[PDB]
C-alpha cells in the first residue's frame, strides 16, 4: 500500500470491463453479420 | 410536425381537431363544413405550392 | 510504366469531372424548377390530412 | 414611401438634382430618427429636453449626410455627363463622410466616412446597374 | 534569453468585466 | 427538402429500398477514419482523466473504436441511401420533363468564333 | 527485446508501402479508358491482356 | 503523391512514440527519406501532367515546391533542436508535430487539383504557423504579430472563398483542368471586376503586396527559426502558386486590372530595399528583402508572360532557399549574442571564418550572383517586364542597385570590421548549424548547375 | 515583488563536452544524431537523389523534340515544303462567318 | 433539491421541446414552449442569489411576452383560416408576429439584450442547458414554416444578430457573456439559412451544440468564471489546453476544423440563392467572432498567465469531473470535416 487513501481506481471494475468487452464483441459480430446479409440482399435483388 | 412520432406509431394525440370538419361532439358540424372539406380534398396529395 | 498510363488516367479523371459538373448543373436547374412549381418528389409542402374528415350523417342536413 | 423611393429611380442620374437631394435627405432623416430613437431608448437622457435635443442633433446630422451625398452625386454626374458611373457615387459617399466628420468634429471620422461610405455607395450603384438582389426570394 | 511570459500587468489588463 | 416525397416513411432510419443499395465495403477511408477518431477519443479520455495515454483503459479504447465504426457504418448506409434517392428523383424529374431540359447542340471550334486577346 | 525497443522504425516504411498500395488502387479505379485513348489505339499483343497495369 | 503523404502522416506516431533521446534523430532521418521519396516527381519524361488520382496531381510548377517543403522539413528540425534543449519533452514533440503537420498540409496544398480544397488546406497551413509563432516566440510582440498575420490572411481569403463558390456555381466543378479547357472569356463588367479583385486579393495579401505587407516583418521578427523558414520560403510561394493557378480563368480583364499591382510591386520593392538600407534589425532586413523579391514575383505573374512565369518560378525557389539560409545565419547569431540588433555584432569574420564564408555565399545568392537561379529569375523577370514596358528598367535598376547595397552592407557590418571583444560568450561553431548551412547552399549549387527542373508550366 | 525565478544564464556547452556537435547534451546521442543527418542528408539524398534526377531521360520531351525537329527539317527541306507554315491550322477546316 | 423535484423538473424540461417537435398543433407547440419555460425557471433560481433572481425575472418577462405574441399569431391564424396551422395563405402580419416572437424567444438581435444578462448570474450547467436545449423548440416551429417566412426580415434579423453578437463577443471578458454572444452570432447564421434549406439550419444547430457542450464542460471543471480563471488552466488542468484551442478554433470556423463546414455550406447555398452581399457581410462578422475567440486562446493556452500559491494544492488534489461524454463530443467537434458529405443531407 503506497497511497494513504485507497484510490477509487485501485482495483479494476470487473463488471465494467466485462460489459465493455462483451459490447465490443457483440457489436463486431452484429456489424459483420449485417454486412453479409446486406451483400446477399444486394446480389439477390440485382441478380449478381 | 418537426418529428413524426405521431405518424410513426399511428396515434392521434392532436391530429383529430386540426380543423372544422374534424371530430365534432354529437355530430354538430361547424360553420363552412362542406366548404373547407372541399379545400382539404382539393389540396391533398398535390403539395403546398400546387394547393395555392 | 510509361506515358500511356498517365494519359489514359488523365482522360478518366477529366471524364469523371465532366459528368460531375454537368450533373451538378442539372441538379441546380432541377431544384430551381421544383421550387418554381413543385410537381415532383422534393419541396412538397404539407397539407392537412384528408382522413380526419367525417363523412357520417350529422344533426343538420345542410352541410 | 415605397412609391417615393421607387420614384427616385424613375429618372437617370444627373436629372432632377433637387428631387434626388430631397428624397435622399428624407431617407437620411428616416434613418436618423430611427437611430436617435434607439439611442434615447437604450441610453436614456437625464431630462426630456436634452433627450429631444439629442434626437434633433442625430436627425439633423443624418439628414445633412444624405442631403450632401445626394447633392454631390447628382452634380458630379451632370458635370461629368456620365450618368451610370460608380465614381460619382464614390464622390457623394465622401461628401457624406465629410459631413459626418464635420458634425462629429474629427478628421479621422471624416476620412473613415469618406472611404466607407464611398465604397458603400459605389457598390450600391453596381448593384442597381447589374441587378444584384439584396433580399432575394428563395429560388433553389 | 528566456521566453517572455505574461506578468502581473498583462494578466490584470483582462480583469474589469469590460476590456 | 426531400422529406415531402411520396412513399416517405415517417421517422424511418433505413427503409427496404435502401437494402437494394450496395453496402459499404467495411474497409473504406470513411470507416477507417471513424475508427481512428474513436482511437483518438480514447487517447484523449485517458489524457484528460490523467492516466497513461495508451497503456490504460484498453477495453475503453476498444469499445470506443467499435462504437465509432458501428455508428459510422450505419450512418454511411443512411447517407448513401439518401444520395441514391436524391439522384433517382433528379433523373426521374429529368425524364418526366424533357421539354424543360433540351439537349443543346454544342458546336465545334470551326464555327464558334471566340475572341482573341493578345498578351503583349 | 530489440523488437520492443526499435518497433518505431517500421512505421514510416509501413506508410510508404501503404502509400504505394493505395496509389495502385487509384490506377485500378481511374481506368475507364484502358486502350480507348485515340492516340494510343493499338491492337493487343497475343501474350498480354491489358495495355498497362 | 499519396506515397509522399502517408509516410509523412506516420511521422507523427513516430514522433509521439519515439524515445525522448531518439525523437530528433528518428524524425530528422525519416524526413530526409521523405525528401528523397518526394524527389521522384521530377520523372517527367512526357509533356502530360502527372495526374496521380482524382484529387492529387503534379505539375512542373507544383513539383519544385513539394520538393522544397520536403527538403526544409529536416532543416526545420535541425535548426529548431537547439533552442528547445531547455524545454519539456511533450512540448518538444508538439513542436515537431507542428512542423510535420505544416509540411504535410503544404504538400497536399501544392498537389491539390481543386481550388476549394486548396482553400481548405490554405487555412490548414494558416493554423499551426500561428501556433508556432505565438507559443515559441521570444518577445512580447509575438501575439500582435500572430494577430496581424492571421487576420491579414483571413480578410484576404474570405473574398477568395466567395469568388470560388460563385465560379463553382457558374461552371460546375472548379477543377483546374476543366477550367483550363472550358475557360470562358469574361464580359469585362463591374461584377467581373469585383470577382477578379476578390479572387486575387487573398494571394496578393499573403504574398504580401506593398501596403498590406505590415504583417510580414513582425511575423519574422517574433517568429522562431522554423516559423521564419516556413513563411519566408513556402507560404509566399504558396500565394504566388495560387495566383498562377487562378489567373487562367480571368482573361481578358486582367490586362487592364494588373495595372495598380504592377505599380505597387515596383514602387514597393524600391521602398522596401530603401528600408533594408535603413533598418536596424537583421530579421526585419531579411523580411523586407523578402517583400522586394515577392514584389518582383507579383510583377511577373501580373504581366503574364512565359518569361515572366518562368522567372517567377525560379525566383520562387531561389528566394525560398536563400531566405531560409539568411534567416538561419541570423538565428545562429541570435542564439550566440541573445540580441537581434543589426549593428551590435560586427567582427565575426575573425571568430567564425567558415560561417562568414556561408554569410558571403548567402548574400551573393541574395544580390543575384551569376550564374545562379536568383539571377536567372531576376533577369528573366526584367526581360519580361521590359518587353511589357520599356521604362520598367529604371525602377528595376534602382532596385538591383539597392539590393546589392543592402547585401554588402549586411556583410560589412556583420562580419567585416573590428571584433566586438567584449562578447565573451562566442561559442566557436556547431556542426549542427554548419551542416544546416551546407544543406542550404548545396541545393542552390545543384539548381544552378541544372536550372531546367524549376522552369515551370510555360517553358 | 512576485516570486519569479531569475533569468537563466546560458552556459558554455563546450566546457563539459569539448567534442560537442550541436545536437544533444550527452556525448552518445550527440555523435549519433550527427551521423544521422550526414548519412541521410548528404549521403543518400545529396548524392543518390542528385544521381537519380541526373539520369531522368527526355525531361519534358526535350531530347525527343530535338530529334523530331531534325526529322521535320529533313522532311521539309528535301521536298520544297516551307519550314513553318504561317497558319497552324488548315484554313479549309475553318469555316469563317459570312460577315 | 430532492430527487422527486429533480425528476419532475428535468422531465418537464425534456418534455416541453419534445412536445413542440412531435406535435402538429400550434397550440401544442406553444404549450411545449410554455412547459420549457416553467420547467427551467426554478433551476435558474436554484442558487438563490440576487443575480439569479435578476436573471430569472428578466428571462421570465421576456419569454412570457414572446409566448403571448406567439399566442396572438396562433389565434389570429385560427380566426383567419379556421385551422391550427400556418398552411399556405396565412397573413404576413401574423407570420411577422410569429417571427418576432420566436426571435425574442431565441435571443437573437435586436432582441438579444437579455441573453447575456440571463446567462450571467446563473450556474454554468444551467447556462449550458439554456444555450443548447432551449433553442431547439423555437427552431422546430421555425423549420415547420420555412417556405412562408419573409426572406427580407429574416435576412435583416440574421445580419444584425451576427453584427451585435460579434461586437459583444469582442467586448466582453466574462465567459458566460462570451458564450451568449457566440450563441447570438450562430443563431444569426441559422436564421439566415432557414428559408433556403432547414437541413443546413439543423446541421449548424447540431454543430453549434456539439461545440458548445464540451467548452461549457471545460468551464465546469474549475468553475473558470473569467479570462484569468481560464488562463491559469495550465496550472489547474494542463492536459486540455490543446482541446480548448481546437474547440475555439472550430467555433471560429477556421479550416480544417469541422466548425468551418456549417459556415461554408451556408455561404454556398446563400450564393446558390444569389445573396452575395449578405453572405460576405456575414462572413466578415464571423471573422470578428474568430477574433475574440483567438484572443481567448491567446489568454488561455498559447501564453502562460501567472499562477498563485494555492494552485499547488490544486495539483495535490485529484479530480474525476470530466465525464465520459466530453472527449467524444470534442473529437466530433474538432476532426469531422472529411465526413462533410455524410454530415450534409
Ligand atoms: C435597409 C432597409 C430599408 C430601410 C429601412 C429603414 C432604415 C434602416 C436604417 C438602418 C441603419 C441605421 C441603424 C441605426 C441603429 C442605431 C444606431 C445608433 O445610433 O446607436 C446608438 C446607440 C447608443 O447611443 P449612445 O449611447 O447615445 O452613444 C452616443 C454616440 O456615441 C454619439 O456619437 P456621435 O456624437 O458621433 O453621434 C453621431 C451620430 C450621427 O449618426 C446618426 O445619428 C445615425 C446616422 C446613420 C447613417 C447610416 C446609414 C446612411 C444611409 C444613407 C443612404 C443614402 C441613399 C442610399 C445610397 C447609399 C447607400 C449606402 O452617429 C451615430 O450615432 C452612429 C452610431 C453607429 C451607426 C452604425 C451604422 C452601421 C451601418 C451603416 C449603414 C446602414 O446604440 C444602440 O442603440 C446599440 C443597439 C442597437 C439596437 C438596434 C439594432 C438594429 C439596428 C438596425 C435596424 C434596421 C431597421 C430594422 C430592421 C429590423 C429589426 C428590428
Ligand atoms: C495506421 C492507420 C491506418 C490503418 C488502416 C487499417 C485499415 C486498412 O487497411 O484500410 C485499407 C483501406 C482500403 O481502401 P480502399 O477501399 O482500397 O480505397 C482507397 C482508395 O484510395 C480510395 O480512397 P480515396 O482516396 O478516394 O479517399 C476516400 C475519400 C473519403 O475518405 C475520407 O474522407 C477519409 C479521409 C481520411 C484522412 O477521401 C477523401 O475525399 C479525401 C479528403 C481529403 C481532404 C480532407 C480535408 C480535411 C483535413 C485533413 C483530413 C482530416 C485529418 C484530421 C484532422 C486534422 C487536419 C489537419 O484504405 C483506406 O481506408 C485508406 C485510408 C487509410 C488512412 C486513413 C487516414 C489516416
Ligand atoms: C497521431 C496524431 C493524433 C494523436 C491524437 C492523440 C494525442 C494524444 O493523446 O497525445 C498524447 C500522447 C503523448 O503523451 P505522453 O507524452 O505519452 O504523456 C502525456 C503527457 O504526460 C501529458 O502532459 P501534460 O498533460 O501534463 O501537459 C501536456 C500538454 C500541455 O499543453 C500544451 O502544451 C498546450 C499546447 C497548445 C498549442 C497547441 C494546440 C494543439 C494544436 C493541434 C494541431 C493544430 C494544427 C494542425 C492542423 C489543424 C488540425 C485541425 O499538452 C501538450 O503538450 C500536447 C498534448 C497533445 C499533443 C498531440 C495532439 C494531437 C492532435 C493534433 C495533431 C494531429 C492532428 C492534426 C495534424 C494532422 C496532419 C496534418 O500522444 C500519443 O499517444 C499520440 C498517438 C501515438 C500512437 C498512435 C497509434 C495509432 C494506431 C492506429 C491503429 C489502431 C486504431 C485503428 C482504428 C481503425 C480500425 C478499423
Ligand atoms: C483583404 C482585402 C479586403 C478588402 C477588399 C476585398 C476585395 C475587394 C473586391 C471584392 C468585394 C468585397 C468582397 C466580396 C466578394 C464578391 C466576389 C464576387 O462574387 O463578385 C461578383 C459579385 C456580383 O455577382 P454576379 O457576378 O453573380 O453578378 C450577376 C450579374 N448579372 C446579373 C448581370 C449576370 O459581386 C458581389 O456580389 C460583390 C458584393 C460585395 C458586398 C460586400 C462589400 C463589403 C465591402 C468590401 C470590403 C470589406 C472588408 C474590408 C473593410 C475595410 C478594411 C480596412
Ligand atoms: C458518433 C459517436 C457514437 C458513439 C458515442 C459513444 C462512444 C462510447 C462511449 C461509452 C464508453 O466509452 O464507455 C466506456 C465505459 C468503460 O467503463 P470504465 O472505463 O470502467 O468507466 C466506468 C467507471 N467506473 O463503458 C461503460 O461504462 C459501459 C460499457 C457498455 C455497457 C453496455
Ligand atoms: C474639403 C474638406 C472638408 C472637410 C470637412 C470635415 O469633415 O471637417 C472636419 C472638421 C472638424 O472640426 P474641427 O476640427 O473642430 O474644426 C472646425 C473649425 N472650423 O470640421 C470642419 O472643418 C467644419 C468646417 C465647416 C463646414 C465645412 C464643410
Ligand atoms: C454600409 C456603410 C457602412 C459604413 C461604416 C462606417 C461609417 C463611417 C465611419 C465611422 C467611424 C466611427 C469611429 C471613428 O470615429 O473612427 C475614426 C478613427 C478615430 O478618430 P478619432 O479622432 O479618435 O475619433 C473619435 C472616435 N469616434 O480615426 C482613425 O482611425 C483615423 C484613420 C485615418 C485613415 C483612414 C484611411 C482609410 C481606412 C480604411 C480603408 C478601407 C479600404
Ligand atoms: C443515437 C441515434 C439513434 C437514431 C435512431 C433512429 C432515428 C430516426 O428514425 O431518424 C429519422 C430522422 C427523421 O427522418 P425523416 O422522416 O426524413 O424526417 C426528416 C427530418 N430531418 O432522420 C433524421 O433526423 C436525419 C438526420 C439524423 C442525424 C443523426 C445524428 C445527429
Ligand atoms: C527540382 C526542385 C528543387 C528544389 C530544391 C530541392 C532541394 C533538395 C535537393 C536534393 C537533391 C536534388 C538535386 C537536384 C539537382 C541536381 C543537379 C543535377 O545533377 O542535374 C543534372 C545535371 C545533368 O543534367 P543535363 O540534362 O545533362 O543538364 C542540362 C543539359 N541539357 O547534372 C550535372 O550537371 C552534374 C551536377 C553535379 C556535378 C557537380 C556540379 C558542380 C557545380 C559547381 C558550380 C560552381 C559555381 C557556383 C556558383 C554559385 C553562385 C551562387
Amino acid at each position: 500500500k503506497f497511497y494513504v487513501r485507497e484510490p477509487v481506481n485501485a482495483k479494476p471494475n470487473w463488471l465494467a470491463v466485462g460489459l465493455s468487452v462483451g459490447a465490443s464483441v457483440f457489436m463486431w459480430i452484429y456489424l459483420i453479420q449485417t454486412h453479409n446479409e446486406d451483400v446477399l440482399e444486394y446480389k439477390r435483388r440485382n441478380g449478381l | 410536425p418537426f418529428l413524426d412520432i405521431q405518424k410513426k406509431l399511428g396515434i392521434s394525440l392532436d391530429r383529430h381537431f386540426m380543423f372544422l370538419s374534424a371530430e365534432q361532439p354529437y355530430k354538430n358540424a361547424a360553420r363552412c363544413h362542406a366548404f373547407e372539406k372541399e379545400w382539404i380534398e382539393c389540396a391533398h396529395g398535390i403539395g403546398g405550392t400546387r394547393a395555392k | 510504366d510509361g506515358p500511356e498510363k498517365n494519359y489514359e488516367k488523365t482522360l478518366a479523371i477529366l471524364q469523371i469531372e465532366s459528368e460531375k459538373a454537368e450533373l451538378r448543373l442539372k441538379e441546380q436547374e432541377v431544384r430551381r424548377l421544383m421550387r418554381a412549381r413543385g410537381d415532383g418528389p422534393w419541396y412538397q409542402f404539407p397539407t392537412p390530412e384528408k382522413e380526419f374528415i367525417d363523412h357520417s350523417p350529422k344533426a343538420t342536413p345542410d352541410n | 414611401v415605397k412609391r417615393f423611393f421607387e420614384s427616385y429611380h424613375e429618372v437617370p442620374d444627373g436629372t432632377q438634382c433637387h428631387r434626388k437631394t430631397y428624397i435622399t435627405t428624407a431617407l437620411g432623416g428616416i434613418c436618423g430618427i430611427i437611430g436617435s430613437a434607439y439611442s434615447v431608448s437604450l441610453n436614456p437622457a437625464d431630462s426630456t429636453l436634452e433627450a429631444v435635443a439629442r434626437v434633433g442633433r442625430y436627425t439633423f446630422t443624418a439628414a445633412a449626410i444624405g442631403a450632401m451625398f445626394g447633392l454631390t452625386t447628382c452634380v458630379s454626374a451632370q458635370v461629368r455627363e456620365k450618368p451610370d458611373d460608380p465614381l460619382n457615387y464614390f464622390i457623394g459617399g465622401c461628401a457624406g463622410g465629410l459631413t459626418l466628420g464635420a458634425r462629429t468634429h474629427s478628421y479621422g471620422t471624416a476620412a473613415m466616412g469618406c472611404v466607407y461610405m464611398g465604397t458603400a455607395a459605389a457598390l450600391f450603384k453596381i448593384g442597381k446597374l447589374e441587378g444584384w438582389e439584396l433580399f432575394p426570394t428563395p429560388k433553389v | 534569453a528566456r521566453q517572455w511570459q505574461p506578468d502581473i500587468e498583462w494578466a490584470e489588463q483582462f480583469s474589469g468585466a469590460v476590456m | 427538402m426531400m422529406n415531402g416525397r411520396p412513399g416517405h416513411e415517417p421517422l424511418k432510419f433505413l427503409p427496404d429500398e435502401a437494402r437494394s443499395l450496395p453496402p459499404p465495403k467495411l474497409n473504406d477511408p470513411r470507416l477507417v477514419y471513424m475508427g481512428l477518431l474513436g482511437y483518438c477519443t480514447g487517447l484523449m479520455d485517458n489524457m484528460l482523466r490523467m492516466r497513461p495515454v495508451m497503456r490504460a483503459g484498453l477495453h475503453r479504447q476498444l469499445l470506443f473504436v467499435t462504437s465509432f465504426v458501428f455508428a459510422g457504418y450505419f450512418y454511411l448506409k443512411r447517407q448513401n441511401y439518401l444520395y441514391a434517392v436524391k439522384d433517382h428523383d433528379m433523373f426521374g424529374y429529368i425524364k418526366l420533363h424533357p421539354e424543360d431540359f433540351p439537349e443543346k447542340e454544342k458546336k465545334t471550334y470551326a464555327e464558334i468564333l471566340e475572341p482573341f486577346h493578345p498578351v503583349r | 527485446q530489440l523488437l520492443r525497443e526499435h518497433w518505431v522504425h517500421i512505421l514510416v516504411p509501413a506508410g510508404f508501402v501503404f502509400g504505394c498500395y493505395l496509389d495502385r488502387k487509384d490506377d485500378e479505379k481511374l481506368t475507364a479508358f484502358r486502350n480507348k485513348s485515340m492516340l494510343f489505339q493499338r491492337e493487343l499483343r497475343p501474350n498480354e491482356e491489358v495495355t498497362w497495369k | 503523391m499519396l506515397k509522399i503523404i502517408l509516410p509523412s502522416l506516420m511521422l507523427l506516431p513516430l514522433t509521439w512514440l519515439s524515445s525522448p533521446k531518439k525523437t530528433w534523430t528518428n524524425v530528422t532521418s525519416y524526413s530526409f527519406l521523405i525528401s528523397l521519396t518526394s524527389l521522384t516527381l521530377l520523372w517527367q519524361t512526357d509533356e502530360n501532367y502527372k495526374n496521380f488520382s482524382n484529387m492529387f496531381s503534379s505539375d512542373p510548377l507544383s513539383t519544385p515546391l513539394i520538393i522544397l517543403t520536403a527538403w526544409l522539413l529536416p532543416l526545420m528540425l535541425m535548426a529548431s533542436q537547439n533552442h528547445l534543449k531547455k524545454d519539456n519533452n511533450v512540448l518538444q514533440k508538439l513542436y515537431i508535430s507542428m512542423l510535420i503537420s505544416l509540411q504535410i498540409l503544404l504538400i497536399m496544398t501544392f498537389s491539390a487539383t481543386e481550388l476549394i480544397m486548396f482553400y481548405i488546406l490554405f487555412e490548414a497551413t494558416l493554423i499551426p504557423t500561428l501556433i508556432i509563432i505565438t507559443r515559441w516566440g521570444n518577445q512580447t510582440e509575438r501575439l500582435n504579430a500572430g494577430i496581424y498575420f492571421l487576420f491579414y490572411t483571413l480578410i484576404g481569403s474570405i473574398p477568395l472563398l466567395i469568388a470560388l463558390i460563385l465560379i463553382q456555381n457558374h461552371v460546375g466543378t472548379l477543377n483546374l483542368m476543366i477550367l483550363s479547357f472550358t475557360t470562358h472569356t469574361l464580359d469585362a463588367s463591374w461584377s467581373n471586376n469585383l470577382l477578379w479583385l476578390a479572387c486575387m486579393m487573398a494571394f496578393l495579401i499573403k504574398m504580401p503586396l506593398y501596403g498590406v505587407h505590415l504583417w510580414l516583418p513582425k511575423a519574422h521578427v517574433e517568429a522562431p527559426i522554423a516559423g521564419s523558414m516556413i513563411l519566408a520560403a513556402i507560404l509566399l510561394k504558396l500565394g504566388s502558386y495560387g495566383m498562377i493557378r487562378i489567373s487562367i480563368i480571368l482573361d481578358p480583364l486582367t490586362k487592364y486590372m494588373a495595372y495598380p499591382f504592377i505599380l505597387l510591386s515596383l514602387w514597393g520593392m524600391i521602398m522596401t530595399s530603401s528600408i533594408c538600407l535603413r533598418q536596424t534589425d537583421l530579421k526585419s532586413l531579411i523580411a523586407y528583402s523578402s517583400v522586394s523579391h515577392m514584389a518582383l514575383v507579383i510583377a511577373s505573374i501580373m504581366i503574364q508572360t512565359p518569361w515572366s512565369f518562368m522567372g517567377a518560378t525560379m525566383l520562387m525557389i531561389a528566394h525560398g532557399l536563400t531566405s531560409s539560409l539568411l534567416f538561419c545565419l541570423a538565428n545562429s547569431n541570435y542564439e550566440r549574442i541573445h540580441s537581434r540588433t543589426m549593428i551590435m555584432a560586427r567582427g565575426l569574420q575573425m571568430v567564425f571564418p567558415l560561417m562568414a564564408t556561408w554569410w558571403l555565399m548567402a548574400s551573393l545568392a541574395n544580390l543575384a550572383l551569376p550564374p545562379s537561379i536568383n539571377l536567372m529569375g531576376e533577369l528573366f523577370i526584367t526581360m519580361s517586364l521590359f518587353s511589357w514596358s520599356n521604362f520598367t528598367i529604371i525602377l528595376m535598376g534602382i532596385n538591383i542597385i539597392i539590393t546589392g547595397m543592402y547585401s554588402m552592407y549586411m556583410i560589412i557590418t556583420t562580419q567585416r570590421g573590428k571584433l566586438t571583444n567584449h562578447m565573451i560568450n562566442l561559442q566557436p561553431s556547431h556542426t549542427r548549424e554548419l551542416t544546416l548551412m551546407a544543406l542550404h547552399m548545396i541545393p542552390l549549387i545543384l539548381l544552378t548547375t541544372s536550372p531546367k527542373l524549376i522552369t515551370g508550366l510555360t517553358m | 515583488q512576485w516570486q519569479e525565478d531569475p533569468e537563466p544564464e546560458d552556459e558554455n556547452v563546450y566546457a563539459k563536452n569539448p567534442d560537442f556537435h550541436g545536437y544533444d547534451s550527452d556525448p552518445v546521442v550527440d555523435v549519433w544524431n550527427m551521423r544521422a543527418v550526414f548519412f541521410f542528408g548528404f549521403s543518400i539524398v545529396l548524392v543518390f537523389g542528385t544521381t537519380f534526377v541526373a539520369y531522368v531521360p527526355d525531361y519534358r520531351m526535350q531530347e525527343w523534340a530535338r530529334r523530331e525537329a531534325e526529322r521535320l527539317v529533313k522532311y521539309r527541306e528535301v521536298n520544297g515544303l516551307p519550314i513553318m507554315e504561317s497558319n497552324y491550322f488548315d484554313p479549309s477546316k475553318i469555316q469563317l462567318p459570312e460577315d | 433539491m430532492n430527487p422527486i423535484t429533480l425528476a419532475i423538473i428535468y422531465f418537464t424540461i425534456f418534455l416541453g421541446p419534445v412536445i413542440t417537435m412531435s406535435s402538429t398543433n400550434l397550440m401544442l407547440m406553444w404549450v411545449g414552449l410554455e412547459f420549457s419555460l416553467l420547467a427551467i425557471i426554478p433551476m435558474l433560481i436554484n442558487k438563490k442569489n440576487p443575480r439569479s433572481t435578476e436573471a430569472a425575472t428578466k428571462y421570465f418577462v421576456t419569454q412570457a411576452t414572446a409566448s403571448m405574441i406567439i399566442l396572438l399569431a396562433i389565434v389570429l391564424n385560427y380566426k383567419q383560416l379556421g385551422t391550427w396551422m400556418f398552411q399556405q395563405q396565412t397573413n404576413g402580419l401574423i407570420l411577422n408576429m410569429t417571427l418576432m416572437a420566436l426571435s425574442m424567444k431565441l435571443g437573437l438581435a435586436p432582441f438579444h439584450f437579455w441573453l447575456p444578462e440571463v446567462t450571467q448570474g446563473i450556474p454554468l450547467h444551467m447556462g449550458l442547458i439554456l444555450l443548447t436545449w432551449q433553442k431547439i423548440a423555437p427552431l422546430s416551429i421555425l423549420i415547420q414554416i420555412y417556405p412562408l417566412l419573409n426572406s427580407t426580415i429574416i435576412l435583416m434579423l440574421a445580419i444584425t444578430s451576427i453584427f451585435m453578437g460579434a461586437w459583444g463577443g469582442l467586448n466582453q471578458t466574462q465567459m458566460r457573456k462570451i458564450m451568449a454572444y457566440s450563441s447570438i452570432a450562430h443563431m444569426g447564421w441559422m436564421l439566415a439559412i432557414l428559408p433556403y434549406n432547414p437541413s443546413l439550419t439543423l446541421l449548424n444547430l447540431m454543430i453549434y451544440i456539439i461545440l458548445t457542450a464540451p467548452m461549457f464542460m471545460a468551464l465546469m471543471l474549475n468553475n473558470s468564471m473569467t479570462i484569468n480563471s481560464i488562463s491559469l488552466l495550465w496550472n489547474k488542468t494542463p492536459a486540455m489546453l490543446t482541446m480548448i484551442s481546437l474547440m475555439l478554433l472550430s467555433l471560429g470556423g477556421l479550416p480544417p476544423l469541422t466548425g468551418f463546414l456549417p459556415k461554408w455550406i451556408i455561404i454556398t447555398e446563400l450564393m446558390k440563392n444569389n445573396c452575395l452581399i449578405m453572405a460576405t457581410l456575414m462572413a466578415m462578422m464571423a471573422l470578428l467572432n474568430l477574433f475574440f475567440y483567438t484572443r481567448l486562446i491567446y489568454s488561455t493556452s498559447l501564453t502562460m498567465f501567472p499562477t498563485n500559491n494555492n494552485s499547488k494544492m490544486m495539483t495535490h488534489q485529484t479530480k474525476t469531473k470530466p465525464n465520459l461524454m466530453f472527449s467524444t463530443l470534442a473529437i466530433m467537434s474538432t476532426m469531422t470535416l472529411p465526413l462533410a458529405p455524410q454530415l450534409i443531407t
